[PDB]
Order: C-alpha cells, then structure tokens, then sequence
C-alpha cells in the first residue's frame, strides 16, 4: 500500500538468542515459550531389589 | 594505584627523563594484570599455558604503550622546550595509539587509537594544568 | 469475575462437584462415521451435558452474537476449497489446520470449565489429540513441507503441557469402504470430491499412534463399525469401569483451582497460539491485517467491549 | 540535609506549619493535579476496551478527587519544607556575620575593566 | 436483547458506584472543611 | 501455593523491609536481609521449570554470601568501637566489605552477573517484586551509613555500573535481560549521587519503582518475552503500543518526560559542586543506554511488523485481566516533569 | 568521498562499531558459575592490596 | 504571550472532540484566528524587549520567528492531506493532535527567559518529530534517519545543559537580563575554552554545520511534507535562534577560539553547494540549500557585527519560507508520480501549465532575486564579512555562482524540455496546490515591501 | 590487637575462597558457607566474653539459628537440583546462558 | 513454492477526478469541498493577509524611529545655535573618573 513496511527477513533479524553474532553464537539457542526445557531425558529408575537366599 | 601514578606525576615534565618511561611500564603492568585477571578469570583457557600467554601478551602490550608514550613524552618536551603544552602529549597518544595498532597488527584499530588516545591524553594533562580535582570534591 | 484468591477463601472447595456424573468422555471416530448420532445418545442417556462439533466458526458463536461472521474475519480457511484442492500452493491447508487447532483448543478450555463447575460432565467429539493425527496422516499424504510440520509440533509442544488429559476415548473403527459409502452418500459435493488414501492414512495413523501413545491416560473403549445403537453396551462399559489410572486421581484443590483461573481470561489460553516462526503459508502482511482490523471494528457488535456497547444498548454507560 | 531535630517524626505536617497560609483553592499547581487526574481516568477508559469519554464518569469523579486531595497535602507539605528551609538559612546569617563580608559597592568610576574590542 | 449467554459485566453493580460516590463526596467535603479550618486557624494566628 | 500463603510470604516481604528500614540495632539489619531473602525464594519456582531452579539457586548463592560478609562487617566495627548504634562506621575495611556487601545485594557491575540470569529464567511477578523491593531495601542501609563511605568505593561501582549496564543490553532481544540492563543503569545513577545529597538518591528511587511498575505491568498486559510478541500486541491492541511508546522513552528520560527529573535535578546538586567531567560522563552513557528503548519503541509502536492468523480469533475476547494499578502510575509516571519543586517533599 | 563515505565512516561507523564490539566482549559469557565467583574474588583481592579502597 | 499559549492548549481537544469529516475546517478556521492573534503581538519598541509573565520576554530575534511559526502551522495543517486522508481516523487526529503539541513546544522554546526553560523546549521540540518522520516517512530508511536524528541532537546537545548548570551555579540566576548586565568578561584559559566549545558545539550539530550535517538530508528526504517542512524551517532557524541568546556571554574568548569553525564553515559551504550539483533525487537538493544558508548563518554569528546579526535573521526568515515552499513543490511533484528520483519527470511547462510560474518564482528567491529578503540577508552577511576580512569575499561570490547553477539546474532539468510521453497519470493541478503556493509567496513578498520589521535588535 | 584474632580471620577469609572458587560439587560450597558461619559466630563471641559486654548477649545464638535456616533454605535448592537432574554438579548449570 | 505474504497488490492509484470534475483538491465530499475552498479563501486571505497588510503597514514608530528623527533636528538646532561643537566626544565626562595611575 506504497508505505514501506518492514517484512519477514527484518523480523528475523531481530531474533536469535543474541542480535549481533559472535565467533561462538552457533551455541545459543532462543528459549523455548513456556520456558520449560526438555525436563530430564533420563527420566526415572525404580529400584530393583534382590532379595537373595540370604 | 595511587603510589605510582603519584610517582609518575611528582617528576616535572621538564627533563628529568626515563623515570617517566619507568613508572609508565608501571602503568603498563598494571593495567595488563588488571585485563589478565578478568580475562583468564572469565574464558576457561584450555590450558593454562595458553593462559600464561594470553596475559604475557596482554602485560607487553599494556607496558609496550606505556614505554613508548613515556619515551615520546619525554623526548617531545626536551626538543619543543615547552613543559606546559598539551600538544606534545597529543603526539605522545597518537604514538601510543599507533603501536597498539601496530602490536594488534592492523590499521583502523591503531588509526583510531592514535585519535582518541591522543585527544584522553590531551585531557588527562589539560586538567592536571589548569586544575581539576581527582575523583571527588567530596565537599559541598 | 467474582473470582481470585477471595472466591476459593470464601466459596470452599470445587471437590464437591464430584464424581461419577462430572467427568470428560470423548467420542473420536473416523471422518462424519462416528458423528454426533452416538454423542448424543451418551449425552441424553448418561446425563451429561453436551458441545457440539468444533467446526470453523465457533469462535463465532461463541460470544456476542451468535451469527457467524464471514470468512474475511474468521478464516480464511475455505474448507470445500481444502477437500476440492489440498494441494494448491496458495495457502489453503494448514491455515485451516491451526485455525482448527485453536478452534478444539478453544471449546476444549470452555468445556473444561463447565466441567469445573456445577456438573455435569461433558461428552467431546474430535478432540485436539485427533488434531495431531490429523496433521500427521496428512503429511503422510505429502501436503505440507516439512518445517512447518515442525511448527506444528511446536505449538503441540507449548500448549497441551499445561492442561489434563480427558477420562475416556472411545475410539469407534469404521472401516475404509463403509466410510467411502457414506461419504459418497451424504450428498455434499466438495465432501464426494474427497480422496481415499488420506483415508488410508487416518485410519493408519490413528490405530497406531493414538492407542499405543494413550497408555491408560484417557482409558480407551475401542468400538467396532455396527457397534452404534447399541446405547445400552456403552452406557454399562462406561458404569461399570473403574478409574484407577490417569493424573485424574489427586489434585486436591490447589490444581483445580490453577486451572479454573487458567481457563478463564481466554487470552492465557490463546497467548501461545502465535510463536511465531515466519512460516510463508501462515503470516499476513500489516496492511491486510490493518484494512481487515478497521473492518472488523466497523461491526456492530465488536466494537470496544461488548458488555458496554452502545447501539444495541444497553442505556446504562452512566448519562 | 538531616535532622534537624527529628524528635518528632517524618510528622507529614508538623506542629508549626499553620503558620504559613495553606495552598488556596484554585492554585493553578493543584489545578494541573486535577487535569493529570482527569487524564488518568481517561486513560482508565482507554485500557479496558470501554469506550472513552464516557461510561466512566463515577470513576472520574474518583480519581480527580483522589488526586487533588493528595496533592493538596503535598503542597502543604512543600510550602512547609522551603519556609524552614530559609528560616534556617536566615538564622545562621544572623548568627556569625562577621565570617560573612558584606562587600563594598564600589561604583563604576573605579571598577576597571580589561577591554579587548570585539571587532 | 442480541447478547447471548455471556454479559460478564456491564449490568451495572449499584453497591461499588454508590461507595465510590459516597466517599468521593466525603472526601470532597472533609477537605473543604480542613481548608477553612485551615483560614481561620491562619488569620487566628495572625 | 494457596493464597493465604502468598499474602502469608508478601506480608514477610513487606516485614524484612520495614524492619531494614526500621531499626536502630544492626543485627536487626541483618536479620531483616536474610528474612527478606527467605521469603523472597519461593515467589520464584511458582512454576517449576528447571529455569526457576536454576534461577533461584544462583541468587541464593550470591545474596547469601552477600549477607554473611554484611555480617562480617558489622563483626569488625565491633572488634573496633564497640556499640550497636547503626552510624559511622570507625574502620575503613569495615566500610570497605559493607559497600561490597550492598554491591552484592543490589547488583553493581563487578557484582551483577547474577542478575539478568536470575531475572531471565522466572515469571514476572517475581521479577517485579525482586528489582523494586530487593532495590528498595538497602538504599536505606546506605541513607544510614553514608557519613562514612570512602567515596572511591561508590565513584568506581557506580561508574563501572552505568557503563556495564549500557554496554550490556545492545545485543539481548529477551525482554527481561533489557529490563535488568536498565536496573543496573538506574542503580549507577542512584548511587552515584549519594554522598552529596542523598535526597536526590531516595527521589530517583521513587522514580525507578513507579517506571519500572509501569514497565511490568505493561508487560503483564500479555505474557511477552521477546520483541515479537510486543508486534503482536500491537496487532491486537491500539493502546498498549502508545503506552509502551511513552513509557519507553521515559526511561530515556527526555527532558519533556518525567524521565529526565532524575538526570537533571542530580546533575543540578552534582555540579553545585565541581565534579564535571563525572557527570558529563554519565551523562554521555546515560545517550548510551536510550539505545536499546529505541529499538524495541522502532520494531512495535514505530514500525509494523508482519503478523499472524489466528489474531483473527483473539479479536472477539477481552484482555481481562485486572491490570494491578496501571493509569494511576502511567501518567503520574510520565506527566510529572512540571513538578520537580516536588522535590523537597522528601525530608 | 568527503561526505558519504567518510563522515559516515568517522561518526556513526566507529562508534557504533566500538559500542557493538563491547557488546559481543561484555554479554558473551558462557553460563558457569565458577568463573562468575573468581571474579568477585579477584575484584575483593584487586580492590584490597593493589588499588586500595580501605584508606 | 500566556493568551498565545491558552488558545494552542484548547485547539488541540479540537480534533478529539470533532466528528469525522468536520475535524478538517475546523482545525484549519482555528488555528487561522490564531494566527491572526499571532500577528498582534508585534508591540515591540526602542529601549526595551516586552517582558511579561516573568518566565516570558519578546526582542525582535522572537517576534519575528514566533509570528512566522504561528503562520507556518495551518499552512502545514492544510498541506499535509492526499497522503493521508485513506489512512484511518484514529491516526489522523493522533498526527493532527501531535502537530499541534509540537507547535506548542516550539513557542515555549521562542518564548524563554531562562535557558533551562530554553534547553527543556529544546528537546521537546525534538521528541515529537521523530515520532512524525518515523511512523508517516513513506520510505524505507525512515527508521534509520529517525535513529540518526535523535542521537545527533541529543548528544550533540546534552553537556549544553552541564555547562548551562555550571553557570547558573556560579554566577546567579538565568534571566537573559541577569545573564546581561552582569556579564562579567571571561579570561582565557583552559576551562574557559572548554565551556564555549560545549554550548557553540552544542548548536555546531543543531544548525548542521558542515562536519555534522549528513544528520539532515537523510531525516528531510525521509519525511512526510508536514515534519520536513517544520524540520528544516523551524527547527534550523531555532537552532541559529538559540545561538544568537546565548552567544551574549564569552565575548573576550571567542575571538581567539572561534576561528576554525569559520574555514570549516566556508570551505563546507562551497562543497554543500558542489554537492547539490550532481545529485538526482530532487528532495535532497533543498536540504544541501539549506545546509548552505546555515553554513553562512554560522559565518554571521561567529563574526559580531549589527550588520551581521540583521542579515542572520533575515536570512533565517527568508530561508525557511523558502525551503518550505520549494519542499512543497517536491511534495507535489512526487505525488503528481510516485518516484522520488528526478529525470523521471521531465517535461512539466506544458502540463501543469501554472506551476511553471511557482517553480520560476520559488527558485528565483532561492537565486537572491535582486529585491528579494534572500538576497539583503546574503548581502548583508557578505558586507560584514569583508570587513571581518578582505579576503573571504572569493568563496562568497563563488557560493553566489555555484547557488545560482543549482538552482537554475533544478529549474530547468526537472521542468524543462520534453514530456517523456509514457506517463499519462498526472491530473492538471489541484486548487489546493496553488491555494499553498499562494500561501508561500504572498508573505515573502510583502516582507519585500516593508522588511525593517524582521530585522535584528541590533537595529 | 591481639593474637587469637588474627588466626580466626585468617581462617575465615580461607574460609571465604573455599567458598567462592569450588570445582564440582555445591554440597562443599555450601558446607563452605557453613563454614564462615562457625568464624563469624566464634569471632563474634569471643569479642563480647572479652568486653564482659554482658547485655547483648543474644548475638551469637542468633546469629547461629538464622543462618542455620539460611543453610536449610539452602539444602532445599541443592535437593531440587539433584532430584530434577542425575547429580549436583556446577555443570547441569550451563543452561539458562547469558 | 514460496509466498511468504497473503495481501493484496495495493492499492488502486485512484486520483480524485473521474468522478467529481468541479471537485478541488482533496476528499469527494462535495459540500464540504466547497465549504474548504470558502474558508481557506475567506478567512486567509480576506481577513489574514490583508488585514495583516494593515496592520503592519501602519503601527507606532517601530523601534523608535520618527520620534528619533524629531529629536535628532531639535538637538542638531541647539548644538548649531548655542556655539556648542555638534556631536562632542568622550559621551561620559573625564572628570568622573579616577583612572588606574603608576
Ligand atoms: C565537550 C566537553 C565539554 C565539557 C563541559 C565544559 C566544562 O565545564 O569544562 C570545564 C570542566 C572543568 O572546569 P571547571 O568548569 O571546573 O573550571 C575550573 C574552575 N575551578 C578551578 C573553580 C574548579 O572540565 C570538564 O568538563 C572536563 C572535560
Ligand atoms: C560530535 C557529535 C557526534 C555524535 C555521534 C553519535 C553516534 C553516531 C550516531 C548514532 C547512531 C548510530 C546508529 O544508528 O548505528 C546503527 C547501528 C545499528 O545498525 P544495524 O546493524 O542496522 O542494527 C539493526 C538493529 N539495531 O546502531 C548501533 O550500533 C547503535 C550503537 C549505540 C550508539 C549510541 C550513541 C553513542 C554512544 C556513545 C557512548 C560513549
């Protein structure tokens, strides 16, 4: 509509966990939205006990 | 700290020379231990030799300013005979400026360097001349 | 809202609207096989309070006027467009498909607090976990690229983790021919033009994910195809089970109570609908959405609150 | 600047402000409280989806009379800081005038200036 | 009339806007009487 | 959590910090901080993602080692003059380690890597609470001891602050860390004033509390985190993008704002004496961190961003929340520069 | 040459390029704790015995 | 001067409480009145400025500039439609609304006695403008000269206010009266130089001078016509306003320390006016003839002479209704075809037929036609500087020969020679357009006539 | 000064870099700050047997008892750490970056 | 395969002619069109510019000027009838001053 609008590729830019890159950037990552990781990925072990001959 | 920045600023400037170039290395050393303590203090190295040579670069650059800013110092008041300028300490931070670049090996950074460092240095005896009062009044 | 802390210090508990008549039953069959014929005879014969399908324009008749507001606003989903062409690159399937998802999450929030409070329990038909078998089984079909099956997965992701899965699933099998049958005799045009393999797929998919992923939460009834009408065997198999497993079995009060304030003020519910990733199918450039906000302000009704509005009323915003 | 002789606490007007004349009605500092506490409601309406200008007039009653009153004693409280304020000033001047010189007014027919001609 | 199933508010409560009359005009008339009080306690003064 | 023990946990907030601000005997002190602290834990984890307890173990280490080495000042003003009056100390060491242990609590800039990390992974409630009381408190214990302040101490922490927290904040997109960049700024400007006239320091406390109110309350509007979701809220609200506008740039502080009664009544009873080049300086980093404001006020209220269906469908329903006093602190917050005679309100 | 490019190159580019790169040395900071409390322990110690603050 | 003010508060819930398509005649017909009102206002006589309501004073360095702000606002208010009258209603009151609060502010800046209160409507006149260029600029590097903008101004202009302190700490209070007949003269030493190159580096960046000025072009080629014109008019000719007050302090000084900025200040006259030699762009060649003027205008007040100060301000005066007329012939230029380039549309002597007659009589007052107040502004500055020096007077008459080429390139390249005959989208000229042009050279004439009203208080 | 006072600071601020530079484990870090605590608590107690400074007595004991619940508030957040991961390393830590 | 976009190509250039030929510059309303050219063309020309014409074509002696005219002849007839030089020098009179001496 002849007014300039910003687009995809400049909400993009303003992205990533930092805005400017680094030469070590490639390791931060943005957080998730509820703010909650994957919680554990080795999640639990009931025990298992072995009540032998004894 | 204060014992050798008032070592550095109790000889006339005037010609009494190399003790400035001294107390300047003094500077220099510890401004480097100052950006070598948080620097290894805040990288995890891996290892600590590399560590020693991070801040065995860090310390000669920071004393390599400060022997060449004393010596320019001194040599420019002895040939201008005028103690009370601050233009010869504006060639003494431009001097300065252009061998950290040379030392970090590039041209913008010493080009830059030599400005600011020369118009800091200008200030930095502009107000010792005329008088502007170290950090505090602390009065009313 | 007279709620807050100051309604659970004042009015007691919400335990006592329980159990054995309040609970979530939902019926989840193939495509229009097991429709509402069998939701509502578990409604009317087990005494408890029906929603009807989640179409498109829910978020229509869901507040204000009840007339449903035309696809400029409230789509632009084209549906027969989705079941003539899912496969034109003008952005036509999964606009639908997250317009949909919001749309089950949405009834889905609104039934769960007329479950929270005064009773009776409600019957759901296609709920949100039958969305994403949707999705699946239409990727499987190859319409959609895969990052924004991806986006999909996220918004999953975010907003399933906060709620309670629902007490039965009754799945109902209908088998691939017999739902051909029906389809191409219903009498719909844009529903006869539909395909069989993405048939295939939901019938693939939703044996295979849905049942193992349940796992005893949302304790499941598989039911055969002539298994309907037939009322009696599945108001006994409903009776006469035990709930035993399930995070439906300690709350006490202090998670009812999270939830009854999280469903309400809907907007908490809808604040991770939009991520956004940038997805070249999904999102609208500021000048439609502009043109299409003052024309949505220029309804009579939507415009600056409602429960204030003037020119339908309501002669008391105080001379 | 401390006590000041505290004894007596914060005292949010003391004993000895009535004194001095309260601030009058329609000052025009308390009549920028009353237009800020219009403003206020008016934002009020703005950030509910009620429609502004009207349907919250109670509210505004509200919020203009919440406001003048409270600056009204804010003022007081302000007339009240600057007059002790002098009154301590102008008792220390009165107290050691001879540590304070009062210089002589010399006239022009002797103060010399250094010329230096702008052209 | 044309709303369905969902005015949350806007039938008007008449305990919050009688309070909030009430003590806005008590507050009004506690500080005009504190600004006379305030007069005549000046010009007793002085 | 029930709602009884939240007014239970807020009401022993609100007590370390009458206490702290109460008190005449210094253990009253100490105890005060450490009640505040142990309190203050279990507003965060009000969820339990492994963000809150990383958060909150992070800032329980700091602010208890923070707390101890207060206590061990106090220990060695009383191995000197031995009296529990809360004045003078009578050792610079003593004043040294308690200026540390205030640059610990509060967050200055070789002390403040806690600070964007813990207020990052918690919701905003707790962050709110956290920056206005937690930097409410000790501004009282320093109005109590600042006869005895080696001025260096406060120059070079403050200083230090300002520049680290304006460097910081050019690259963080997070809402949060912006909003804790902007603390430890305001932190540098109420600090450094404080051995001259420290009416001016309680002043711009009162002015940092109710900006940064407004700031969360603003953001409480929708739980945003990014700047993309405040293009969001300009999609579906008109009026929250002017007031993010409004209040953005007062807390840049432009001298029609009421942001800029901080700047200048300080630089005013700063330069009544003759430190110049100070004030000139963080005044120059004080252009320095309006930065970042700019960008977020240019990618929403200034610009506008592409958006997203399904806004469509957040169009029909309120934003009905209660907002906890929102107009009240937004024009008493931005209108308020022609009252800086309202200064001298203060003692 | 003399407007464009150089007075652009000598204002906004240095400074903003200084402020950038102060940026990317003072926020990159890998998340340990170790390296946060060595330096608080070296500023106690640097604060201490070599730029004195108890004097 | 309050009764100045009251009315600019009431005219602004004008807009508020005005329905759809009324708010137009309304807003027009008001601030019209005032301008009238405005007018009255020249009481001014012999010994003393007119001084009143103790924060305000009149010379005539402010009446003249005042009463031209209070005329270039509904001005501005008409010539700002057709770019926005498709956008919605809320936004319109909310741009109207803003003009005015910007109005207010630039007349409480005219209207100072105390140069806190001065440095204070400094400011505000910036904050407003930004938000202006930035969300109305129809471009795409909008938001980018909005940035560079605000942060020229402001760091340029902040130790201004740690200088202004020091002085009102050190000698008394800040009435310009008090700053005069008190003034006491101020040695040369270091201190000295420093506070009279923070406030004169303070207004260096506000003016441009010639090291700071891609600031300009960039916020005036990326603005809608209303924020370009009060920008460049406005605020330029507040920025010379505001030096000619505060340069009354620091005279046995600035002799020794205010040469450089002269060679600056000329050399970068003859390249502003070199640049605009050779761009394309149309818009931008107004704003290096604006940088030009106030490259000359520096000249005139470094140097201080009675001579020099009545051609600075007339030279402010006829610069800023110039350059907001010929800002406006752009305007409707590119709006005839949404180009913004210049060799697109040529041709414009056929078509169009009497808009020929403005763009001749625009661009011969930007000539220094030979009665025009251009041209006694420019002549008066190029006498005094002769007597300053008898050398200068090369770069002067070869600012002089380059300003004349620029301008008659931009006559005759942009409206000359041939219709490029694949366009047909340009209408023949609305009423409005002439009404406009009109509304520019009916004033710059009669103060053609009559011109010893505006000229300085070194009369 | 005296004798036994330098020793019993020179223990604490031993005491003071076992706590801030710690390798591994927080459980050591924490029983570090435990053991400033005992300096503190020690220091302050000889001072006022010394003074015979009679009246406020309260200082050590109450000292003790707050900080004990300051070690139990911490203890609490070194649980939650190890259930919500395998162990309580510094690692583990190394999300939520700055 | 890429779109990234769902708006229209926007908008239609539609100038104001075509459909009100006696219309002036700005929105098709046509009474109010002519209610704008009335009041531009009344109240700022009829009543503004010409009466500001006035107004500044006569006013006092601005900045002191006729009055300075009859005072210069009536003080040049004194100093050239009373034998008094015309224009004196030193404006202030040497016998009030006290000069700095060696
Ligand atoms: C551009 C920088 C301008 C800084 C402000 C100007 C100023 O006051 O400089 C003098 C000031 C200090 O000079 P000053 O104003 O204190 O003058 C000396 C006066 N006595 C001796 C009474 C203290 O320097 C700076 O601002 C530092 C540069
Ligand atoms: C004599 C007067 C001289 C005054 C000079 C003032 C500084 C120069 C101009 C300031 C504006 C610079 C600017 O806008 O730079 C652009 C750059 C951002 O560029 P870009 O990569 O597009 O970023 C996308 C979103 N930020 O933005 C940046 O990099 C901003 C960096 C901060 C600059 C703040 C102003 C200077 C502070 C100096 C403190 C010492």
């Amino acid at each position: 509509a002849r007014q300039w609008q910003p687009d995809v590729e400049w909400a993009e830019q303003y992205g990533g966990a930092v805005m400017y890159p680094t030469k070590e950037t490639a390791h931060w990552k943005p957080p998730p939205w509820n703010d909650v990781d994957p919680p554990k990925d080795t999640l639990v072990s009931n025990l298992t006990l072995n009540f032998g001959p004894q | 700290a204060k014992t050798l920045l008032h070592q550095y600023w109790d000889i006339p400037e005037g010609t009494e020379c190399h003790r400035k170039t001294y107390a300047a290395t003094s500077i220099g050393g510890a401004s480097g231990l100052v950006v070598s303590a948080y620097s290894v203090a805040l990288k995890t190295p891996t290892s600590f030799l590399e560590g020693v040579a991070r801040t065995g670069r860090y310390t000669f650059t920071a004393a390599a300013i400060g022997a060449i800013f004393g010596l320019t110092s001194c040599i420019s008041a002895q040939v201008r005979e005028k103690p009370d300028d601050p233009l010869n300490y504006l060639i003494g931070g431009c001097a300065g400026g252009l061998t950290l670049g040379a030392r970090t090996r590039s041209y913008g950074i010493g080009a830059a360097a030599c400005a600011y460092m020369g118009l800091t240095a200008a200030l930095v005896k502009m107000g010792q001349l005329e008088g502007w009062k170290v950090f505090a009044e602390p009065k009313v | 809202l007279q709620y807050g802390p100051l309604a659970y210090i004042l009015g007691e508990k919400t335990t006592k609207k329980m159990t054995e008549n309040s609970k979530l039953i939902t019926v989840d069959g193939n495509i229009c096989s097991g429709k509402s014929k069998l939701a509502k005879e578990v409604a009317e014969k087990l005494g408890l309070k029906h929603f009807p399908e989640a179409g498109i324009h829910y978020a229509d008749s869901t507040t204000g006027d009840g007339k449903p507001l035309p696809v400029r606003f409230s789509g632009n989903c084209s549906l027969e467009k989705f079941y003539d062409d899912p496969k034109s690159n003008d952005g036509n399937s999964y606009r639908l498909q997250a317009w949909l998802y919001a749309s089950r999450l949405l009834q889905y929030a609104d039934a769960l607090e007329h479950l929270l409070s005064t009773g009776q329990g409600v019957v759901l038909e296609r709920s949100i976990y039958s969305d994403f078998v949707f999705l699946e089984a239409m990727y499987r079909q190859g319409f959609i690229r895969k990052q924004c099956v991806d986006h999909y997965n996220q918004v999953k992701k975010v907003t399933v983790c906060e709620y309670l899965p629902p007490h039965v699933v009754i799945y109902v099998d209908v088998p691939v021919s017999e739902v051909q049958s029906r389809i191409q005799k219903k009498g719909n045009p844009h529903e006869m033009k539909i395909t069989s393999a993405y048939l295939q797929d939901i019938e693939n998919v939703y044996k295979g994910t849905f049942l193992p992923e349940m796992s005893e939460k949302c304790e499941v009834l598989q039911y055969s195809a002539w298994e309907a009408e037939d009322a009696e065997k599945v108001v006994e198999d409903i009776q006469y089970l035990k709930y035993d497993k399930g995070p439906w079995l300690d709350q006490d009060d202090r998670k009812l109570h999270n939830l009854r304030m999280l469903v309400q003020d809907k907007l908490e519910v809808l604040n991770y609908t939009s991520i956004p990733v940038f997805l070249p199918e999904v999102t609208i450039g500021a000048h439609q959405s502009d043109r299409v906000f003052q024309e949505f302000t220029e309804l009579p009704g939507r415009k600056y609150r409602a429960g204030y509005n003037e020119d339908v009323g309501d002669k008391w915003i105080w001379l | 600047m401390t006590g000041r002789q505290a004894r007596a606490p914060l005292q949010f007007l003391p004993d000895e402000a009535r004194s001095l004349p309260p601030p009058k009605l329609t000052d025009p500092r308390l009549a920028y409280i009353g237009f800020l506490g219009y403003c206020s409601g008016l934002i009020d309406n703005a950030i509910r989806r009620r429609p502004v200008l009207s349907a919250g007039l109670h509210r505004q009653f509200l919020y203009i009379t919440s406001f003048v009153f409270v600056g009204y004693y804010l003022l007081k409280r302000q007339d009240y800081m600057y007059a002790v304020r002098d009154h301590d000033m102008f008792s220390y001047i009165k107290s050691h005038p001879e540590d304070f010189p009062e210089k002589d007014k010399k006239t022009y027919r002797e103060v010399f200036e250094e010329f230096h001609p702008v052209r | 009339k044309f709303y369905i199933q969902e005015p949350p508010h806007g039938s008007p409560n008449w305990l919050k806007v009688g309070l909030t009359l009430g003590t806005s005009a008590f507050l009004w008339i506690y500080l005009i009487k504190q600004h006379n009080e305030d007069v005549l306690e000046y010009k007793r003064r002085n | 959590m029930n709602p009884i023990i939240l007014i239970i946990i807020l009401m022993t907030v609100m007590l370390g910090t009458i206490i702290v601000m109460i008190s005449t005997h210094w253990l009253l002190i100490w105890i005060g901080f450490e009640m505040n602290m142990l309190a203050i834990i279990p507003i965060m984890m009000k969820k339990h993602n492994p963000r809150a307890t990383e958060a909150s173990t992070k800032y329980f280490l700091t602010q208890s080692t923070a707390s101890m080495l207060l206590m061990m000042a106090i220990i060695i003003n009383l191995m000197f003059s031995g009296q529990w009056t809360v004045m003078k100390l009578f050792n610079p060491m003593a004043s040294m380690l308690m200026t540390m242990a205030l640059a610990m609590k509060l967050g200055m800039a070789p002390f403040h890597f806690w600070v964007p990390e813990v207020t990052q992974g918690i919701p905003l409630s707790s962050g709110l609470i956290l920056l206005t009381w937690q930097k409410l408190a000790p501004m009282s214990v320093l109005y109590q001891i600042l006869p005895s302040i080696n001025l260096d101490l406060i120059l070079t922490l403050s200083i230090l602050s300002i520049t680290i927290g304006g460097w910081g904040g050019l690259n963080q997109t997070q809402l949060r860390k912006i909003m804790a960049y902007s603390s430890i700024a305001h932190m540098g400007w109420m600090t450094a004033v404080l051995l001259y006239n420290p009416t001016m320091t309680l002043l711009n406390l009162i002015i940092y509390i109710i900006m940064t109110s407004t700031m969360f309350t603003l953001f409480m509007a929708n739980s945003t985190t990014t700047t993309l979701s405040l293009s969001h809220t300009w999609n579906k609200a008109p009026i929250m993008t002017i007031l993010v506008l409004i209040t953005l740039l007062s807390m840049g502080g432009l001298p029609p704002l009421s942001g800029f009664m901080p700047k200048w009544m300080i630089i005013q009873e700063m330069t009544k004496n003759d430190s110049i080049i100070l004030p000139t300086l963080m005044a120059i980093t004080a252009l320095l961190n309006l930065y970042f404001y700019m960008r977020l006020t240019y990618s929403t209220a200034l610009t506008m961003f592409p958006s997203t269906n399904n806004m469509k469908m957040k169009w029909q329903f309120p934003t009905t929340k209660r907002m906890t006093l929102l107009p009240t602190m937004t024009v008493l917050s931005t209108m308020l520069l022609p009252l800086t005679p309202i200064l001298s309100i203060l003692e | 040459l003399l407007d464009l490019i150089w007075l652009e190159t000598i204002l906004p580019k240095t400074i903003s390029l200084a402020q950038m790169k102060m940026s990317t040395t003072i926020t990159s900071q890998k998340g340990l704790i170790k390296l946060y409390f060595l330096s608080f322990l070296i500023t106690i110690l640097i604060s201490t015995t070599l730029l004195n603050f108890h004097e | 001067m309050l009764k100045y003010i009251i009315p600019t508060m009431m005219l602004m819930p004008l807009t508020w409480l005005s329905k759809n398509s009324m708010i137009w005649i309304n807003t027009t017909l008001h601030s019209l009145l005032i301008s009238l009102t405005s007018l009255l206002l020249l009481n001014q006589f012999g010994d003393n400025s007119l001084n009143f309501s103790l924060t305000f004073f009149s010379d005539s360095l402010s009446t003249p500039l005042l009463i031209l702000t209070m005329w270039l606002l509904p001005l501005m208010l008409m010539a700002s439609q057709h770019h926005l009258s498709k956008e919605n209603l809320a936004r319109k009151k909310l741009f109207i609304s803003m003009l005015i609060l910007l109005q207010l502010f630039l007349i409480m800046t005219f209207t100072a006695t105390e140069l806190i209160f001065f440095y204070i409507m400094f400011e505000a006149t910036l904050v407003p403008t930004l938000i202006i260029i930035t969300r109305w600029g129809n471009q795409t590097e909008r938001l980018n000269a909005g940035l560079y903008f605000l942060f020229y101004t402001l760091a340029g202009s902040l130790p201004l206010l740690v200088a202004l302190i020091y002085i009102q700490n050190t000698m008394g209070s800040l009435n310009f009266l008090i700053l005069q007949y008190w003034v006491q003269p101020m040695p040369n030493s270091w201190s000295n130089t420093f506070m009279w190159l923070a406030c004169m580096m303070a207004f260096m960046v506000k003016m441009p001078l010639y090291g700071l000025h891609l600031w300009l072009p960039k916020a005036h080629v990326e603005a809608p016509i209303a924020g370009s014109m009060v920008l460049a008019a406005i605020l330029l000719k507040l920025g010379g306003y505001g030096m000619m007050r505060i340069t009354l302090l620091l005279n046995p000084i600035t002799d020794f320390m205010a040469y450089p900025f002269i060679m600056l200040s000329l050399w970068g006259m003859i390249m502003t006016s070199s640049i605009c030699l050779r761009q394309t762009d149309l818009k931008s060649l107004i704003a290096y003839s604006s940088v030009s003027h106030m490259a000359l205008v520096i000249v005139a007040i470094l140097i201080q002479t009675p001579w020099s100060y009545m051609g600075a301000t007339a030279l402010m005066i006829a610069h800023g209704l110039t350059s907001s007329m010929l800002f406006c012939l752009a305007n409707s230029n590119y709006e005839r075809v949404h180009s913004r380039t210049m060799i697109l549309a040529r041709g414009l002597q056929t078509l169009l037929p009497l808009m020929a007659a403005w763009w001749l009589l625009a661009s011969l007052t930007n000539l220094a036609l030979p009665p025009s107040i251009n041209l006694i502004g420019e002549l008066f500055v190029v006498m005094s500087t002769f007597s300053w020096s008898n050398i200068t007077i090369i770069l002067m008459g070869l600012n002089m020969v380059i300003t004349a080429l620029y301008s008659l390139y931009m006559l005759i390249t942009t409206q000359r020679g041939k219709h490029t005959h694949h366009i047909n989208n340009i209408l023949p000229s609305f009423t409005r357009e002439n009404a406009l042009m009109s509304l520019h050279m009916l004033p710059l004439l009669l103060l053609s006539l009559n011109p010893k009203i505006i000229l300085g208080p070194l009369y | 000064m005296s004798l036994v006072y330098m020793n019993i600071m020179m223990a604490f601020t031993v005491s003071l870099t076992g706590l801030l530079m710690y390798r591994s484990h927080l459980m050591s870090s924490l029983l570090c700050l435990e053991g400033m605590m005992l300096s503190l608590f020690i220091l302050a107690t000889l001072m006022i047997l010394n003074s015979h400074f009679t009246l406020a007595s309260m200082m050590p004991i109450i000292l003790l008892v707050f900080a004990a619940c300051e070690a139990a508030l911490g203890l609490s957040l070194l649980v939650m750490v190890s259930n919500t991961y395998g162990t309580d390393y510094v690692q583990n830590l190394n999300l939520l970056q700055c | 395969p890429t779109l990234r976009w769902q708006e229209d190509p926007e908008p239609e250039d539609e100038n104001l002619y075509e459909k009100n030929p006696d219309s002036h510059g700005y929105d098709k309303d046509p009474a109010v069109d002519v209610w704008n050219m009335r009041v531009v063309f009344f109240f700022g020309f009829s009543i503004v510019l010409v009466l500001g014409s006035t107004f500044v074509a006569y006013l006092p002696d601005y900045r002191m000027q006729e009055w300075a005219r009859r005072e210069a002849e009536r003080l040049v007839k004194y100093r050239e009838a009373h034998g008094l030089p015309l224009m004196e020098s030193n404006c202030f009179d040497p016998s009030k001053i006290q000069l700095p001496e060696d």
